Parts: C-alpha cells; structure tokens; sequence
C-alpha cells in the first residue's frame, strides 16, 4: 500500500520534500474583520424608456460597495430566435461619476465584447440566462433580466468602493437605454407595434463593516489600483471582393494598458461580429428555401466559424516599429485568449494582451501608451468574394477569403483596458492620472 | 613570375586573425546523476 | 555555432519615443536646444552610451 | 478528485499527487527508488455485437464491443519532476 | 501546367587581408545606413 | 537519454576497461617517417625469352632498396576461353634468386599456384588471377599482358627490402626458366598448337630512393634479416589403387626453422590439377553431359573445392620416428589448418600443416627446425579409387574414404616447406648464414 511509496525516497526528493517547508493537511485559515452584505434598491431619476437617459445616486446605506446589477423587465415582441442578449443591448452604456468626475464608462458592445473574451463555461451560460430568453420562449413572454456591471469595484471585494471615505462626493451611475432592442421593440429596422417599455431597477450590494474597520476606513486616506475602459469607435475599411483592404488606425489610448480588444460589426444587428451565411445558425432561415443572408438568426447571432469573420491579419506598431510580428486574425481570436484567459472567443472578436493575466485584478505587465507617441493598430481584411447563400462556397473556402456579406461589418470598435489610481482622501474621490 | 616550386604555399592564417571578443569555454553538457545508481556500491570483495 | 552574445534585439536601440528628444533637451537648454547639437556634437555623443554587465565563465 | 474535468472513455489516470493538474508538487512516486514497478491491467470480454444497439447499449459492466479487440495499442505515460540546473551560461538536469 | 520557380540566394563576400581583418573583428564599428519605411493606403477614388 | 546515458552507467566493472586510462581512440598522432620515393625500372633480360628457354637479369643499382618485382609476359591464346589456367604462372617454370653467386632462394610455377591457393584470398586472389589468366571469356588469338609478381621475401613486405645500397660488391640476380609448354597457349593436351606465338617478357623492379640520413645508414652498417626460403621436394606418389588404400612414407629432406609445410597431389600433365576429374560441372571437359571426358580437365576451372576428388584420406608427420600429432583426415589439412592459420580457403588437393600460429605473416610465430631432425617423414594414406567418375551419382553420393577412378592419375606429389634463414649484409657483400 501507501507505505511502499513513502519508503521510495532518494536524493532527488531533496527538491520536493527534503528540508520540508509546508504541508497540505492542516489548513490554517485567516481570521477576518466582521462584516455583512445587504442588497439595497436604488432610486432611478429621469424617465425609463427606450432611448432615454436615466441616472441614480448610490445611497449611503453601508460603508463599501461592490456588486451592482441593473434589472430590466422586457417582453418578447416576436418568437424564440428573434432576440439576442436584449438586456445587454438595452443598456447602451453606463457611466460612473464620483464627485462630478468621470471615473469610467462601459458600452453595450463592450459588455458583449467583454463577455466574449472573459466569461466562460457555465458563467457565460448563466450570464446569457440573465440577459436573454434561452428556453425557446414565445411572443408575449415576460422576463426580468439582470445585467451585472463590470466596473472595477463590481469585480472584487478588494476594490470595494469606500463610500464611507467618500463622505463629500456622491457616486452616480448614468445609464443610456437603447432606442431599440432587437426582438423586444424592433425586428431589424421594423418597429414592433404594441411593444412594452422596459421596467428598470438598480440594485447595489452594500458592505457593512463593524466599528473598528469602519472607523479605520473613515479616518485614513486610501489608494485603490483600479482598471478603466478606454474606447473609441472607428469606421472599418470597407473589405472587398476584389482587394484586401488595409487600415492604419491610430489608437488614442493612454495609461498602463493591460490589453486591447476589438471587434468588427454590423451596427444594425447587436452582437453581429461576423458575416451572414446560409449555413446552420449563420442567418435567418439558414438551411432552407426561406434562407436569407440579409438578416441573422438573431438567437444565434454570435458564432465560432471564423470563415465569417472579416479580419485576415493584424499587428500593433509603436512609434513606427512593430510590437510583435504580424499574426492572423485567428491568432487574436483563438490563441490570445487561450494563452491568457482560458475561455473561448466568438468569431469576429479579437484580443491582444500586453499582460500575462489580463482577466485578473493584479497587474501583470502593461503597455503605457502615454509614453508612446504613435500607437497604431494595423489591420488587413479578407476578400469578400464568397457567395454567402451557397454552403459549398461558405464552408469549402480558403484562409484569406470571406463572405460577400462581410462587407456589412462596417463598424469597428476598439477598446483598451488600463490601470489608474483612485484616490479617496478627506472625504473626496478622484483619479491620480489623467 | 616564379616557378611553382619556389612559390609560397600556406593558406591565410584565419584562425590566428579572427580574434573573437571572448575566449572559448569548455562546452560541458549533462544528463545528471544516475539516480538509481546513488548510494549503490557494486565494488564489494566477498568477505 | 556556439554564440555567447545576447542577440535579443535589446542591445543598442534607443527605443523610447520623442520623449527621448525631450530628455536630451532636458540636459542642455530650455526651448530650442539646436545650438547644442550643432556645437557640442561630441558631447552629445558622449551623452549616448549603453549599460554594461559582464560574466566571464572560464575554462576547466 | 484530482483534476475537476471530464475524461473520455478509454483514457485513464492514476495520480500520486493531491493536485496533478498544477505545478506545485503535491506527492510523488519516485520510481528511481523502486526496483520493480508494474502496471497490472485486466480487459473486458469483447462479446458485444457492435453493430446491434440493443447489445451495445443494454450490456453489462464487464463486457464490451467485439470491435474493442482492435484496440491493440497501449500507451503508458508518466509525468515527473526533475531539476533543470542552469549556471555560468550552461545547463542540464540534476538527475538522469 | 505552369511550373514552380527554382530559387537560389547568392552573397558576394569580401575577404580581408590580415591587418584589416584583425581590425574589423576587434574594433567597434558605426555605419550610417539606409532604411525603407512603407505603408499601403486606400486611394481616394477619382471620378468623372 | 542518448550517448551520455551510456557514459553515466559506470561502476566497478568498468575499472578494468577504463580506469587509469592509457589511450584514446580519438587522437591519432601519426609517426614521422623517413622520406622516400618508389620507381618502376625496367630491367634487361639476358638470353632469349621463349618457351623452354632459360633467361636472367641482374638488378641494376638505380635505387637504394628493392621490393616488388613483376615479370610481365605477353601471350596469345592457342584456343578458346576455358582452355587455359593461370598460363602466365605456368610459363614461369621457376625463378632463382642469387646474391654474389650464393643461391638465396628458388620458386617454382607450382609453388606460385600452391602459394596463391593457400595465401591469397578473396578479391586479392581474383585480382591476381586477372593478371595471370584470361578471365573474361577471351577467344583464340586474343593477346594479353600478364603480370606475375615475385614472392621472394623482399617482394612481399617493405620491411625486408633488399639493401642493394649495402651490397656494393655483389650482383643481385634473378634467373627465370620458362616452361616448354603452356596449356591453351602453345599446347593443347599432348599436342602442340601450330602457329602459336612465342611469349614476350619484361622484368620490372620497384626501387626505393632514400633520403641522405637513411641512405648513409644503410650503406655503411651491417644488416641482419630474417628471410624466407622455399624448400621443395618433388616425388612420385603412392598412386592409389581402385581396389585399396595406398600408403606412403616420404623422407623429407628439409632443414632450417620451418614456419609451415604444404603440399599437393597432382596430375603433372595438367598445371594446377590437384584433384581427380569427373563428369560433374567444372570437373572435366564437357562435364555434366554425354560428351564429357573425365580424362581431360576443364582447364579454366581446373581447381575445385570438392574434396571427393581429392586423394588424401589421412596423414601425419613423424619426427625421428615419433608422431608429431595424431593422424588427421586429408580434409583436416585442407580445410581446418588454413582456416586456423591463414584465414582463407584452400582448394581441394592442397594441404597445409603449420608449425606457426600465423604462417601467413612475416613475424615468426613457432617453427619446426628440421636442421635438428635426423629423420623427418611425411606419412600418407590415400583414398580408394573405386568411384566411376563418368557417373555423377557415383561421385556426388559416395563416402569419406573413396574417390574417383580418375584419381589414379594423381601420380605426382609436391611437398613444400617455408623456413627462416639469416641474411647478412656487410661491407658491400651479402649472403646466408646457414646451409
């Protein structure tokens, strides 16, 4: 039995068990400060409806805040297959302001891009369950969706925002609701008569600290190393059937950046990062006589079939020199997240990390773009020569080509996630870097 | 022009002229200790 | 083969940005330092040298 | 118990480590100190008619497909820990 | 039926005599050299 | 893994092979040697060369030392391929080596044949055959230049190069006897071939030119060499009967430390025939068919390894009436002795008995000194000649103690002995120390 292995000890084990330091069989847990978490509903100012801008100030109920969930009650304006993450689409953007200053901001597309890159497995599935209809629900069905926020303090207790030490500055969230949400109030470009307006609610998780921890937070200045999202929109060089478009995009990013992320999309259809095609799930009616490659199967808008992605290859150039050798779009789509995240990224979404572990909170190598005069993302596109309505052409094609319908992917969204420092001192908040 | 038998014939002293910036080393390689051969003595006189 | 030099592309290329121009302008003048590289060219070259670390590894 | 994933049929694992999927050593079997290590395997009876779902799916614990006799190759792996010693511009392993 | 190309790369080498060869190996050298910078662009399309 | 995995597997049992190492295999330092050059110089042959003539040559003083000597001949075929057998070797009936008038050695055509059969081998032996015979099925009238190297002690190794340089007062000569007849060249069996050409001949000597220091040493110092000599006694055989086993005791008039004895039985009519003939492939003219004549050999295939056609049943050598070794079968002398002592293959009918560990080499390795044996005798027992040679079954299916009825034609026996003498050179003169 096991005793026969214990006796198999040699010189080699001096690097494993000789002069031992630790064991595994007597875990000693750390004692910790007394705390409790309460989920509290916030008041939303302005008027909730499609296309409206509303806002909330976070009530000072507890000492620190972490999770924030924005809840929407939506109804189906059509049958199963007509919606795609509609609660995510609806929350067009969220802006975080402390004391009148912008700290950060997220966009519906970012939530989709973020999810595509950083969530995974059952986390991603449960996420979909909280933002969409996933059990083949029918028209008229009503559901409450929960959209978690992804600001730095919504990701870890370690960055809980110290409302307690922000005594003079209010913390507010401004939310932009989309004018239209697919399968809820519009179907493609067509309004859905009788569609209901959303019911909105914002929930914040407030941590109550006991007296000694609470007092310490109130009396001390604090610095929190946090992440921020930088984002600008660009026009995608139109890819073409006859030429490989190329484009030099100047990146107006600053600060120590963990990673860049981007996607190409059809701005008409939320989450469409790939070309439409007559292959299963790639278009409305794919596989039958009614198939069209002008409209997606909304319920299956995102795919993994890179043949429908537009990007051929890309590189990042810094101050005129390459940062790395040019790699194919599939490197950014599949390998980068393999190497650094461990999840699976949908076709049309790309990542390039400057960090060992971009998905974490601990900095692990960054690209400080404030020290770079010229940061350029150089993209080469595939040729859109494949007849999207013919599976033989769609599925039997080559490395450098894509669907004729990939020319509809005219929008380009480039994101960068970076570090900054949030200073909380004498009751006021703001950032260390501009 | 000189008869071949009275021409020099020594090639360019390249190995005396290159002057690599750093001296050569002894290119040691290894597979490590014979772990099954540690503390095992086969040299025993029958007593 | 047996090449003992680094060869990791980080040997002599001053890969900063135009911030290096501001740095070299932070050692000579205030606004238009041009007269300093025009005259002190040898001083501007002595101000451009690389770091050095050596490791012998003698014979047996 | 040891990894947390799902292993497909026909692939087997036996760990000597508490956490074999990680880097930190957590219990090892040092075969350099074992004069005779042996893996003992017993195979199933290949009596199930592979072409008949009733037989393929309704069978017992100790039997398999008649087509299982085509699995004539065996691959045995062992992942172990050694030390890579690097110094004075050169390196190699601590143990052979 | 088109044939594939045959390719070969030739380098013309300079062999220095003893004194010059020694100096090149031992002395530091600095050359002012040329580089090509290049990017491709889409041309605004002209029209009638 | 790899080669280092062998080096690391080191222990007590390696000490006897690699501990306190003395040598390596990977650093050869060649010896510096005296500078020299070798020239092929044609000698003048005195006397008329032709069939049956005796001619001679004096080796000129062109170089300092001599080694190889090659006698060239040009012969024309008197019949078609298959009618000759080593005809250049057969033509050179004998060669006599003399220094200052003293006979040093003397070789015979049959010795060359026996020597070759015993000591040359593989491709060397073939290359030799290519220089003495027609081996590419040449036809009647074909002309060919043959090269017959001499095999005297100084003609086999540089180590025994004869110091002409230290023989300032003595002529060194070679006398050559040419055979009156050569099969398939000027005679066919007992008949002469009318119109056959007389042979041409040329003697070539390879002379070594020394540097000054080596040349001076040789010219003035005394030299002593171990040299080889061939002793030879030809005699009538106790020709086997078709009814019984003939036997014979042959007094061997041999002397000197003998490296080895060798012998063969033969049909003196047919050069190189050491065995009986039979109607089996290669064993006779027309063998294998109705037209086969078992009294006429396939000359081009005269030799054979088929011991059935040999006549020695068994033999022993006596010294002063005492058995030297237990009686062994003829096949023991034919196959094992040369296996052990030479490493080549010996043809049937040729027998070897060594007194030396390695008789094929220069370095002495055990000898029988016959100068001290008052009565040296070879004792032979022959096979019974009861087998009908014209019936392949009779030949191929028979027993150990019998041979062909045509084996009664092996009326001659040639016994050779190779021994060591001492050649001395001093003050310009040379000769052999022992009689």
């Amino acid at each position: 039995g096991g005793l026969s292995q214990l006796v198999a000890y040699g010189a080699q084990d001096v690097y494993l068990t000789g002069n031992p330091q630790i064991t595994f069989f007597k875990t000693v847990y750390r004692r910790y400060t007394n705390f409790a978490i309460e989920s509290i509903q916030q008041t939303i100012n302005g008027s909730v409806g499609f296309g409206n801008k509303v806002s909330t100030q976070i009530s000072r109920n507890g000492d620190l805040i972490t999770d924030i969930v924005v809840e929407f009650v939506l109804t189906k304006g059509g049958n199963g297959g007509t919606t795609y993450y509609p609660a995510e689409e609806l929350l067009q953007d969220v802006e975080l302001e402390i004391g009148g200053q912008r700290i950060d901001k997220h966009y519906n597309d970012w939530f989709r891009t973020y999810d595509a890159l950083f969530r995974m497995n059952d986390d991603r599935y449960n996420y979909r369950r909280m933002t969409d209809w996933v059990n083949n629900e029918l028209v008229g069905a009503q559901k409450r969706f929960y959209v978690p926020l992804i600001f730095f303090f919504n990701q870890t207790p370690g960055l809980a925002l110290p409302l307690i030490a922000l005594q003079y500055h209010e913390v507010k969230l401004y939310f932009t609701l989309a004018s239209q949400v697919q399968g809820v109030n519009y179907n493609g470009s067509s309004a859905i008569a009788g569609a209901a307006q959303p019911t909105m609610s914002v929930w914040v998780d407030y941590i109550f600290l006991d007296t000694q921890e609470r007092t310490r937070f109130a009396q001390l200045p604090h610095e929190y190393l946090i992440e921020q999202l930088q984002f600008t929109g660009s026009e995608t060089a139109t890819p073409s059937a006859t030429t490989q478009a190329s484009q030099n995009i100047r990146l107006n990013f600053n600060h120590p950046t963990k990673y860049l992320a981007w996607n190409f999309n059809n701005p008409t259809n939320y989450g469409q990062y790939t070309a439409l095609a007559n292959i299963p799930g790639a278009c409305s009616g794919a596989g039958t006589a009614a198939a069209t490659v002008t409209t997606p199967d909304y319920g299956n808008t995102g795919t993994y079939n890179e043949q429908l992605a537009v990007l051929d290859s890309a590189k990042i150039q810094l101050n005129g020199q390459d940062r790395f050798a040019t790699r194919k779009g599939s490197y950014f789509n599949k390998v980068q997240p393999y190497q650094s995240i461990g999840g699976v990224t949908p076709a049309g979404v790309y990542l390039y990390s400057f960090a060992l572990k971009p998905a974490g909170r601990q900095p692990s190598g960054t690209c400080n773009f404030s020290r770079i005069d010229n940061a350029t993302l150089s993209l080469t596109y595939k040729t859109c020569s494949i007849d999207a309505t013919s599976p033989a052409a769609v599925l039997g094609n080559t490395e450098t080509v894509t669907a004729n319908t990939a020319t509809l992917l005219t929008a380009l969204n480039i994101y960068a996630k970076n570090y900054n420092v949030l200073r909380i001192m004498s009751g006021m908040g703001g950032l260390a870097y501009a | 022009r000189v008869k071949k038998s009275a021409l020099p014939d020594k090639e360019f002293p390249i190995i005396e002229t290159e002057k690599y910036p750093e001296p050569p080393i002894l290119w040691e390689t290894t597979i490590g200790a014979p772990s099954r051969l540690f503390d095992r003595s086969d040299g025993v006189k029958y007593v | 083969r047996d090449t003992a030099s680094i060869g990791f592309s980080d040997t002599h290329q001053d890969e900063k940005t135009l911030r290096f121009l501001k740095k070299q302008i932070s050692q000579f003048i205030k606004h238009l330092k041009e007269y300093y590289p025009n005259n002190e060219l040898t001083k501007k070259l002595v101000m451009k040298y690389s770091d050095v670390q050596l490791l012998p590894y003698t014979k047996g």
